[PDB]
């Protein structure tokens, strides 16, 4: 062993490990092997917050720090016109609370 | 140990003496007037801030 | 705050009773004996900046090249008895004895200085290990002990070049001598050195006077020489029996330190000044109130490096207001202490006990509200002294250049009041009483604006706009575009409507303090540290009349005294007026007209001393100053002259180079403002007086006399002198790696290095920084102000804007600088003369040679060599694969042709390419290397080198130590080159064969001194005599001395020239009465 | 064949001037600087500063506008080309809308996607995206940290750029797994005009 | 650089010649997959944003504008000092870029 | 940032900072100038100015 790597060759191994992951599966709000949703009863403008503050808290938990600096949710701008996909329809466009 | 020139007191901090000093003009009947006239005006609801009724 | 702890202890001594607190035993006990932080670091920097140590001597000898022993001579062999040689008779030698010797340098190793500048360059001989200097900078990410990366070659040659300059700043004091005895030299003197040994040293300093047994190389040389030019030969003596002053001597010393310190003499030499001058400038300087002597008879010839131009003070000035820039915090402790100085000095003494025996005796009526004596006795509340303020305002005159004394809201009437209010007109007079003091420039509009901030609704005036409007609080108008012009054209006001408001604006305008002027020190022996001013000259806010009589007293007919009484007669008028009262009753309005007669009639001396005395005071103590004054022009009611900001620069904007192109747009502006209190002001003007006689002669006699002790100034001087050559050291070494704007000449590019950045190129500058700080033992702060920026680009000036737009500018010329002198100097002859460093030019070539030759690989035969343009050669570069071979069929590369070749013929590579592929290609060439005839040239311009030897009477070969090397390179960084060099031999030795592959390219065997030492000759070997060449007063008779051939080597003997000077204390020499 | 930046970018240097306005980053700070040392000036816009901070206002400005900082230099010459670099590796590769600098007209802000052909007419079934008030979805900063790393941020004083980035891009490198996602998408798209 | 080198042969195989029209498809896939989403996105982000960390020559320390800004010592009798302001403005302490 | 609007809330953010100074002209009787930067977010608001 001479050459020590410049940059640290495990050092960017292990952040290209990292960077590597897969596209994570979002499969809610469609038809189960029965014919149902698979959701959580929940419409969307609550749903979409509620993942919003999940997913910035997971950015503050993957952080060392205890408040996250880049956030997702009460950024600044309104999203008042928005919905995301979830089980409260169905596909034929009704409530899938039965 | 500081000591205040009116009425003699002493005290240990020259912060407490300045603040001493400031608590201690004019005539004593318009200093009486001007003591009743804030007591008489200290805590109304103009000075002051901070079911029913269809 | 004076005040009493209640304490704890009771004894005392004499009356024997015992009391309360400690605090007032020691003053009863007293009655007895009657009776019967990098900001801090900056700030002491500027208060005390630590003097370097110049002056240093040097005893014994200058030579930075020493003569190694490599491998021994034999003293027994069957081929010659032992009685022919000379260390069989044990005769001292002159050259080292040995088989082979070279030369190396070593930093001074024969010197006797009193003060070491830890600054050195050792260098081992070339058989071991050398790398371990040339690896000091940058590689800290190599973890190899014998690695150094390429590319900071030419850093780390500079940086060891700077200490090896660095480290010759001496000067070879003289010693003594003494008359031969012996008849080795015609009655020729000897010089004697200190140390602990004195025997072997006078056969190494004087060669020729050995003796001449044999044919040996030694003393076949020295039997060809010139028998006289040995010991002293020229001297200057004055006195009788006494020191003498110079001599010049005959000894060995190689001609580069020679010339470093005789260049470093006279640099020095420039910077002498005699006692007679120095008489003169300190009785100029101290206005003949104080007078000194200096001998009048012939002297010993006494040293003292003090004289500057004044370029060095601008330099130096620049780069102290560039570091104390916009902090308050540095420049608070000088205001402090000039204050302490004027208090110890000057001849008033404040008392303000003058105020309450006249108001005391004013007249009243007690049956009133009120009546103004208490008031004006309330308000002015005088009872403590501390009158440092007074001092401190003063001060501030000195330095208008970066701090404005203001007044702080504290002292302002609490957003106006009435002018019917009577504690809003004494704070009225206050204030416009203490106005013309301090040195900001809004002074007069402020004096204006608080008497109209005071009325409102009874005389309004038109204002500016409806920002700035006549109810806005006075402390707000601060730059010269805030003033109102109601204030300037006069004529706007209502002259009918508003009388009391026009009369005191024309009060301002006529009778606000005129700036005027005073001369103070000298530019004859120090220089003139002002640069926006002309020189010598002093800018002062106030007339100064000079003292007619020594003997002071009180009379009125000055400029303050003038303002005092028309502000007096504008406040009798404001209370005389029918329309804003006549609401107090009689008694009260005469004791207010009583109160100003009083008022306008009050004695104070302090007028007088601000008129007639304070001016010479200051030209007094501005000379002996460490922190030397700076000035703008004083200006009084003017919207144009009155200037808006200062700023000095640090490098330039862009790819423009000339400062004056570049200076206005790149700055860095400097300067604070600095609150001050009113009242403090106002009754230290008001109650002053002088003790009951006095002759000003004699007062500033003993009062400026003992502050004459001091060689701080002259301290100061050197320490300016050490911060510009510096400055222009590190341009000089900056430009030389890196593209700059300055004309120089790049010496040492045959060397590659880095493609360097703003990162590497800071690096550098504070490498250097380090090494001129751990020279002359400087631990504070010194040329990071210039750090901070961007070293490449540097440029140094200055300005000050008028407020119109108009820039005045001073950009000072960069002065000599002898230490950038002798570092071209001596990179010049390193490039002349760059084997003794460990450094071989050009480079190597990789093949089999097997033979049974002698010749060195230092100096190989030109059929073993080949380059670019030597028919049937594939040069390689860039895009290079490697397509293995097939069924038996050879691998084969990639040209940079695009052709396609076996692993044949002489090749040649950039090392960068090995470096990038420095694994794969050692599975695919050594074998080729060692077996085929597959030649390789790398090409790298500069590397160190390592020396193995071997005996030519047996096999050698050199795959183990090229094995070692081929794989010990790394990507980052090299291994040192070896080389297997015979050893010259003396009889007719057995021939065996030896296996070499690292040939050197062209002459690089400079660095050999002699062979063998001892023999009538050399056979079968690489021979070399003892180099007349070097040895130029010897073997030449026609040529003169103080001759040196010096751009191609460095002759290792010439004359050099000694001194005896001394360097005294200054009040050793010179001192008053 | 071009990837998107909203930045100007430069052949790879590493020997320039800090102070370098061919940069549009330097350029941008010194003058935003300039103009507010403008807005300082005559002190007219601002009454109650009763000290004249105007001197310690210009210095402490102009000692910000020179500085060491090499993040510009950073963002204009090296970063682009680690971008280029990266930008095929990734498991999800670049999805890009046209940047402009001031025109009104040519600024997207809906991005949707049709399930149906274009011949056809059927009820909008709207794609999901377009729901948002911006383009997308938002993501809040911090401008103290994007100004601090902008304004202060150097280099190694040893750095080789051939060298750095041949020990940096080849285990980067060793973890491709392009080639699979080249394997995945020819099932992803059979997968589609099966189902249609 | 790279390269492969590699023997003559015929029966040697490895399937990954594709067109363009398969990429764009996986893409529209993929933006379809987002979903109005905001956990959906943050990891490959978050990942990338560590990768040029590490990949970064460029280091940043706060310590150049605590250098370069000379005002410390913050006493409480204070006169609104812009440098110190801006220096507890920009809050050096920090040494959070993600 | 990538925010499209970027430069009109650069503009705006100094246009309500100097409400009290200096005006502008404006759209319609509903807006102020002294309107927080914020809202500017869609090229909908943009000012002619």
């Amino acid at each position: 062993e001479h050459y020590k790597a410049r940059p640290g060759i495990a050092s960017v191994q292990k952040a290209t490990e990292s960077a590597e992951l897969p596209m994570k599966n979002n499969d809610e709000g469609t038809p189960d092997k029965r014919g149902n949703t698979k959701g959580a009863l929940v419409n969307e403008h609550v749903e979409a917050r509620d993942e919003a503050d999940d997913a910035t808290k997971k950015q503050a938990k993957d952080t060392e720090k205890a408040k996250a600096q880049v956030t997702y949710s009460d950024t600044g701008i309104n999203n008042a016109n928005e919905l995301s996909r979830s089980g409260n329809v169905d596909n034929e466009g009704g409530s899938n609370q039965k | 140990g500081y000591q205040c020139h009116v009425c003699s007191a002493v005290l240990f901090s020259p912060l407490d003496l300045d603040a001493h000093v400031a608590s201690h003009l004019t005539s004593s009947e318009i200093q009486r007037h001007i003591t009743e006239f804030i007591s008489s005006w200290q805590n109304h609801p103009i000075v002051q801030v901070s079911k029913t009724a269809q | 705050p004076p005040t009493a702890s209640s304490g704890h202890g009771y004894q005392c001594h004499v009356c024997s009773a015992v009391l309360f607190s400690p605090l007032d035993l020691d003053a009863h006990v007293a009655s007895h004996g009657l009776h019967g932080d990098v900001e801090n670091r900056k700030t002491a920097q500027l208060l005390h900046a630590d003097t370097p140590r110049l002056v240093t001597w040097d005893a014994g000898l200058c030579t930075s090249f020493k003569i190694v022993p490599i491998v021994p001579a034999q003293v027994p062999q069957d081929v010659l008895a032992y009685t022919f040689f000379t260390s069989s008779y044990a005769i001292q030698s002159p050259f080292p004895e040995a088989a082979v010797s070279r030369i190396v340098v070593h930093t001074r190793w024969a010197s006797n200085v009193d003060f070491d500048r830890d600054s050195s360059v050792i260098m081992a001989p070339p058989t071991e290990n050398n790398i371990h200097l040339f690896k000091q900078l940058l590689n800290t990410e190599t973890l190899s002990v014998r690695g150094a990366n390429p590319l900071m070659f030419r850093a780390n040659v500079l940086h060891m070049l700077l200490e090896f300059v660095l480290d010759n700043l001496y000067l070879n004091r003289h010693t003594g001598f003494s008359q031969d005895h012996t008849p080795f030299t015609e009655g020729a003197n000897l010089r004697s050195l200190p140390g602990p040994d004195a025997e072997k040293w006078y056969s190494i300093m004087y060669p020729t006077r050995m003796g001449t047994p044999n044919v040996s190389k030694i003393c076949n040389f020295v039997a060809s020489c010139v028998r006289n030019r040995v010991g002293r030969f020229d001297r200057a003596q004055m006195m009788n029996g006494a020191m003498s002053e110079w001599v010049d001597v005959f000894e060995t010393s190689d001609a580069l330190t020679v010339s470093i310190r005789g260049r470093w003499m006279a640099r020095l030499a420039r910077m002498n000044i005699n006692p007679t001058e120095i008489e003169w400038a300190l009785t100029e300087c101290a206005q003949g109130y104080v007078t000194v002597t200096s001998p009048y008879a012939p002297s010993v010839n006494r040293l003292m490096p003090y004289r500057i131009s004044n370029a060095e003070r601008q330099i130096s000035q620049i780069i102290r207001v560039m570091n104390i820039g916009n902090n308050a915090t540095v420049i608070q402790p000088v205001l402090q202490d000039i204050s302490v100085l004027l208090q110890r000095i000057s001849p008033l003494q404040i008392d303000p006990t003058i105020i309450s025996n006249t108001m005391s005796t004013v007249s009243e009526s007690t049956t009133q509200t009120l009546s103004p004596a208490s008031s004006i006795l309330g308000k002015l509340r005088p009872s403590n002294s501390d009158f440092s303020s007074f001092r401190v305002a003063l001060a501030g005159w000195l330095y208008n250049g970066v701090v404005t004394t203001v007044i702080d809201d504290s002292s302002y009437p609490k957003d106006g009041g009435s002018v019917t209010s009577l504690e809003n007109l004494w704070d009225f007079f206050i204030l416009a009483l203490a106005l013309p003091l301090t040195t900001d420039p809004c002074a007069p509009v402020k004096a204006f604006m608080t008497l109209a901030n005071m009325m409102v609704g009874f005389e309004t005036i038109p204002m500016d706009n409806q920002i700035y409007t006549q109810s806005r609080r006075a402390s707000a108008f601060s730059t010269p575009h805030t003033w109102p012009r109601c204030f300037m054209n006069i004529q706007l006001i209502s002259p009918i409507d508003a009388p009391i408001l026009r009369q005191w604006a024309e009060i301002i305008h006529r009778y606000w303090p005129n700036p005027s002027q005073i001369r103070y020190g000298t530019p004859n022996v120090f220089g003139s540290a002002n640069l926006f001013t002309p020189p010598e000259v002093l800018l002062l806010p106030i007339d100064h009349q000079p003292a007619n009589v020594t003997t002071p007293t009180l009379d009125f007919t000055n400029e303050l005294t003038n303002w005092r009484a028309r502000v007096c007669e504008l406040m009798k008028n404001l209370v005389d007026n029918q329309r804003y009262q006549p609401g107090w009753t009689q008694s009260l309005v005469s004791s207010m007209r009583g109160t100003l007669g009083k008022l306008k009639l009050i004695k104070s001396m302090t007028p007088m001393y601000l008129q007639q005395l304070a001016p010479v005071e200051l030209a007094v103590i501005a000379p002996m100053l460490p922190f030397p004054p700076f000035q703008v022009p004083y200006v009084r009611l003017d919207r144009d002259r009155v200037p808006t900001m200062v700023g000095v620069t640090r490098q330039s904007r862009d790819t423009i180079t000339q400062p004056a192109l570049s200076l206005s747009t790149t700055n860095t502006t400097v300067g604070v403002p600095l609150a001050l209190d009113a009242r403090a002001i106002t009754v230290a003007l008001l109650s002053g007086k002088y003790p009951p006689d006095l002759v000003t002669n004699v007062w500033y006699a003993d009062a400026i006399y003992p502050m004459y002790a001091d060689t701080e100034v002259f301290s100061n001087l050197q320490r300016d002198v050490i911060t510009c050559e510096a400055v222009q050291t590190l341009v000089t070494l900056v430009a030389q790696i890196s593209e700059t704007q300055y004309p120089v000449d790049r010496y040492l590019d045959w060397i590659p290095s880095l493609r360097a950045s703003a990162a590497t190129a800071a690096t550098f500058a504070e490498w250097v920084n380090t090494s001129m700080k751990t020279a002359f033992d400087l631990s504070d702060m010194l040329l990071e102000p210039l750090l901070s920026g961007d070293p490449r680009m540097t440029q140094l000036a200055i300005q000050y804007q008028q407020y119109n737009g108009r820039t005045f500018n001073v950009i000072p010329e960069m002065p000599g600088s002898v230490i950038a002198d002798c570092v071209q100097l001596t990179a010049e002859v390193f490039n002349h003369e760059y084997n003794l460093f460990g450094i071989a030019r050009g480079d190597i070539i990789i093949g089999r040679v097997q033979s049974t030759h002698l010749w060195s690989p230092l100096a190989p035969p030109p059929d073993l060599v080949f380059d670019r343009d030597t028919p049937g050669v594939h040069i390689f570069g860039r895009d290079c694969r490697i397509s293995f071979g097939m069924n038996g069929a050879a691998p084969m590369i990639r040209d940079e042709t695009g052709m396609m070749v076996p692993f044949e013929g002489n090749w040649i590579f950039p090392l960068a390419l090995w470096q990038m592929n420095t694994r794969y290609f050692n599975q695919q060439f050594d074998a080729w290397i060692k077996t085929g005839e597959l030649r390789i040239r790398i090409e790298m311009g500069a590397y160190p080198y390592m020396l193995h030897y071997y005996d030519p009477r047996q096999y050698a070969n050199a795959w183990n130590l090229t094995s070692a090397w081929l794989e010990e390179i790394t990507p980052t960084s090299i291994p040192s080159v070896p080389f297997m060099v015979p050893i010259s031999s003396d009889h007719d030795i057995s021939s065996a064969p030896a296996v070499q592959y690292i040939i050197s390219t062209e002459y690089n065997d400079r660095s050999l001194f002699c062979t063998n030492s001892s023999s009538p000759q050399t056979i079968a070997g690489p021979d070399k005599h003892i180099p007349v060449e070097r040895y130029n007063i010897l073997t030449n008779p026609d040529a003169p001395p103080t001759q040196i051939q010096l751009p191609e080597v460095v002759d290792l003997y010439n004359v050099v020239t000694r001194y005896a000077y001394e360097t005294p204390p200054i009040t050793a020499v010179v001192m008053g009465v």
